[PDB]
RNA sequence: ACCCACUCGGCACCUUACGAGAAAUCAAAGUCUUUGGGUUCUGGGGGGAGUAUGGUCGCAAGGCUGAAACUUAAAGGAAUUGACGGAAGGGCACCACCAGGAGUGGAGCCUGCGGCUUAAUUUGACUCAACACGGGGAAACUCACCAGGUCCAGACACAAUAAGGAUUGACAGAUUGAGAGCUCUUUCUUGAUUUUGUGGGUGGUGGUGCAUGGCCGUUCUUAGUUGGUGGAGUGAUUUGUCUGCUUAAUUGCGAUAACGAACGAGACCUUAACCUACUAAAUAGUGGUGCUAGCAUUUGCUGGUUAUCCACUUCUUAGAGGGACUAUCGGUUUCAAGCCGAUGGAAGUUUGAGGCAAUAACAGGUCUGUGAUGCCCUUAGACGUUCUGGGCCGCACGCGCGCUACACUGACGGAGCCAGCGAGUCUAACCUUGGCCGAGAGGUCUUGGUAAUCUUGUGAAACUCCGUCGUGCUGGGGAUAGAGCAUUGUAAUUAUUGCUCUUCAACGAGGAAUUCCUAGUAAGCGCAAGUCAUCAGCUUGCGUUGAUUACGUCCCUGCCCUUUGUACACAC
RNA sequence: CGCGGGGUGGAGCAGCCCGGUAGCUCGUCGGGCUAGGAACCCGAAGGUCGUCGGUUCAAAUCCGGCCCCCGCAACCA
RNA sequence: GACCCUUAAC
């Protein structure tokens, strides 16, 4: 019996989804110096959850540090005002 | 399959392609060829009254087989199976040589090697004076040891239950090593009296087995030729006695069979007496009748006397089929017989082809009309 | 072609020829007298006045009545 | 040493040519049935066989000479036509490749094929040119297959129980579900088919598509086929029908033993779309009716009783001069038919696409469409005719056509909503429109058009602002079970079908292999019709969103033509 | 009746610089090629290693028994 | 470069 598989390895991703003070103030102090900020940018650089990325993005535009340019779904394009 | 794919007639083509495929799948059901071979048949048998089915018959023969066969024909070919069924006589072959001995069995077709061993022979050269005879007699004694070992091994593999099963013993070999074995006293009395012939083969071992069979092909068949004359010989010698135990005709000899005695019953291979099973509907009466070979093809007697009612033709059973149901009551040997011999030829043409020995001299004509 | 055994019994049952019995309709021997009707039928007007009430033993059979015939004496 | 003219001798050299030849061909292979110049050698069907019992020469290898038995109906020669060629020259085709695209093959499932269950798994179709094909979903019939009381329509002899009444409709009984007892210790209201040796039958999805008709499937998805007369050859045949020039064309231009024709191609027929005038009803925006829901008292954004209409028709509607013929032009070709570019017009390699579509053929398929057709121990137990229950609706396995996925370009939740083919009503409840509270489904009522005003101004899936999980065998999971709710169906238990609820099952850009494809095509998506008793993963049509090269090649498997070889001839 | 080697899938070989709980070829099977065979391509299965008993550091390779394949020695009076 | 074969079954 043969099942015709490959079964590659995995990286064991550890995207945290409930954020504590250590992550909350890390992203707050690191949202500068980021020319392009998005949902995938947050999770692939600060290793936060996917829903956190969009929720945090809404938080950063509610108070306002990162100025959005394109508010489209499925692709969020925010820049930082200077 | 490919060569059948270009048969011009579609009816032939589809049948053969399907038959080949159905053979293939049943062969796929077998992981390996079983011992005694595998006999396969595919096609469409023809009975009466039209209810069709495609048959697929594979079975392992009860006895070892040697023939191979593959034939696609408008009718099934069973002649190999019938020959392998009829021929049941077993002949043991002893191939004795200075290099070693072989014991083999020969059915109608198959060849089996029961047990073979090799022996290191001593040196014929003695090249001595004060000890040549001592070594020569010593060398002869080792030959006697090898002759006896071959002789006792014959009993172990051929004799079973204090009875010899092989029909005859063919002693094959070369350089006088089979003559001494046959004439040796340690060789079993029954096996020595069953020695068929001495055969001079050019090789030992298995090859000598092949050549021994080739040189004894006609003698093996002649064994049944001999027992056939012996079976009827006691029958005819008791006739030459001018004694009262003389019988003739199936109508009478079947009455003798039903009465008793009958040490041996004689039944022809191709019986001329065809009998129809009868059963009346009205009176609910069951009986037994007997018929003649010549007065049944065309005779105006084929009507109903007891009830005067029309009877449809019934499928007819042979007399051998009915007599085989209880052939053990009289203990008589079921022996298929021939008509080739001149003494046998007049027995068939003058005495009905059925005979038996009465225990004592008893009168039949004393109570007659 | 495989087989055909006809397990069901021999059922060649071609109809009979109505073998003649003795003469029938033995009503009575009534010479020089009143002639009445046999097998008096029901009060239902739908009776054809020609059928016979086959009343053998406390059971009545009527041709006009298809399946039901119930009266009380 | 060259040039002309002779000549003798020699090597040779241009033809189906008077003549010869079976022809190929031949300056001899002629002067040969109109048979004779001289002379040497050889052969007498194929094979066995150039094989010696022999002889002779030779160192040997072998040479020379040279049978018979036996066995054969042909072997062989030269042409012709075709087929074939890992033969050549041209031209082509995405059922061929090249640049590639979407894939299939890999997973689950749906179909269709291939043995067996001593009980049927009905069957035809085995490359293209079968295998979602038989228009082939099967509550059940359809149906042939299996198990099962088994009722039958003689045309002109009547061989007789023919009024010795030859015969039907029916209680029940272990065996006929039944207002289907066929005879059967019980035969009743009309009654004139009579019953079997036996020589015409009226039926059969019984078998023969190697007996047939008709119809449909390879090439013409691409340019092939054929007479008459003339020419060549003894003839089979050939020329016409062909070198070159271009062919999504035996299409034309043209050398021309051919001329003139016929079929095929083309032409022809069907669609999109500008005529704005005897192609439109308010069956479609209407140009002014009547007013209502917002702001400006200044100039919009939609709904409309029902025969007053008024200078009414350019969008799905298709007749009459219509229109696009390589316009014209630019270049290239014996400027010849014609490759290729430049503005042009609803559109330009014949506009796109399709239908129609030759002559041979195939033992191609269909006797299971046919009441279109010979045979079958056939005419009161049957293969005919049906009735009940079973079943291609059965599983160790392999294959073909398919559907849904393996997800962030993506799933789900909203929300916005936009096509086109098309169908729908008598011994009618089909086409689910609204007022059935009902709530997937369908009973209430049908107010509903000779189906633009009713389903449907198709008012749909796909698609598309904004938000829910974020890369996991996860919200990519009814694939597989269990539980329940409904309608069509004298009847669904081997889910009929739809609906609600539980768990992840394989599956993680699928191996060798393989298929289709050149434009609004492919590909994504879904809808109407066929089938249909509601509801079909198939087909046919379609319509929505809309990809990489198109100056292509023959090496990539096959077509067309020609030349050439053949010991092939249903023909590699 | 002495002395030596060897026994692993149907067949032939890998544990012999002491250990990957058994792998590599042929054969077989499945699929694909092709109008079927072959050849070719892609995959799959197959032996607890002749049997029994010993150290228990994955021990059965290396130890001791029986069977089987064989091989050499079988002399000088 | 490699490329073998092909019905007894009307």
């Amino acid at each position: 019996k043969k099942k015709w598989s490959k079964k590659s390895m995995k990286d064991r991703a550890q995207h945290a989804v409930i954020l504590d003070q250590e992550k909350y103030d890390r992203i707050l102090k690191e949202v500068p110096t980021y020319r392009y900020v998005s949902v995938s940018v947050l999770v692939d650089r600060l290793k936060i959850g996917g829903s956190l990325a969009r929720i945090a993005l809404r938080h950063l535009e509610k108070e306002g540090i990162i100025k959005p340019i394109s508010k489209h779904s499925k692709q969020a394009i925010y820049t930082r005002a200077t | 399959f490919g060569t059948a794919s270009n048969i011009k007639s579609r009816v032939n083509r589809l049948s053969v392609l399907g038959a080949i495929t159905s053979v293939q799948q049943r062969l796929k059901l077998y992981n390996k060829v079983p011992p005694n071979g595998l006999v396969v048949y595919c096609g469409t048998i023809v009975t009466e009254e039209g209810k069709e089915k495609k048959v697929n018959i594979d079975f392992e023969p009860f006895k070892p087989i040697n023939t191979s066969l593959y034939l696609c024909d408008n009718k099934f070919h069973t002649e190999a199976l019938t020959a392998l069924l009829s021929d049941d006589s077993k002949f043991g072959f002893i191939v004795i040589d200075g290099s070693g001995a072989l014991f083999g069995t020969l059915q109608g077709n198959t060849r089996e090697v029961l047990h073979k061993f090799t022996v290191d022979l001593p040196k014929k050269h003695g090249r001595a004076a004060q000890s040549a005879l001592r070594f020569a007699r010593l060398r002869m004694e080792k030959r006697h040891n090898y002759v006896r070992k071959v002789a006792e091994t014959a009993v172990q593999l051929f004799i079973s239950g204090d009875k010899v099963n092989v029909a005859g013993l063919v002693l094959a070999g070369s350089a006088d090593f089979k003559t001494e074995l046959s004439q040796s006293d340690m060789f079993d009395q029954r096996l020595q009296s069953k020695v068929l012939k001495l055969v001079d083969i050019s090789y030992g071992g298995e090859n000598g087995f092949n050549q021994a069979i080739e040189l004894s092909t006609e003698v093996l068949s002649n064994v049944k030729f001999i027992q056939e004359k012996k079976l009827i010989g006691r029958y005819f010698d008791e006739i030459s006695q001018d004694t009262g135990k003389y019988c003739f005709g199936v109508e009478d000899t079947l009455k003798a069979l039903e009465m008793g005695a009958v040490e041996i019953l004689i039944v022809y291979e191709n019986l001329d007496i065809m009998r129809y099973v009868l059963h009346c509907q009205g009176t609910e009466e069951e009986k037994i009748l007997y018929l003649t070979p010549e007065q049944e093809k065309d005779k105006s007697h084929f009507t109903d006397k007891e009830t005067g009612q029309e009877h449809e033709l019934i499928e007819s059973m042979p007399l051998l089929e009915w007599f085989a149901n209880n052939y053990k009551k009289f203990g008589a040997t079921l022996e298929i017989v021939t008509d080739k011999s001149q003494e046998g030829s007049q027995f068939v043409k003058g005495f009905g082809g059925i005979g038996g020995i009465l225990r004592y001299r008893v009168d039949f004509q004393g109570m007659e009309y | 072609r495989k087989k055909k055994v006809y397990t069901t019994p021999k059922k060649i049952k071609h109809k009979h020829k109505k073998v003649k019995l003795a003469v029938l309709s033995y009503y009575k021997v009534d010479a020089e007298g009143k002639v009445t009707k046999l097998r008096r039928e029901c009060s239902n007007p739908t009776c054809g006045a020609g059928v016979f009430l086959a009343n053998h033993k406390d059971r009545l059979y009527c041709g006009k009545c298809h399946s039901v015939y119930k009266v009380n004496a």
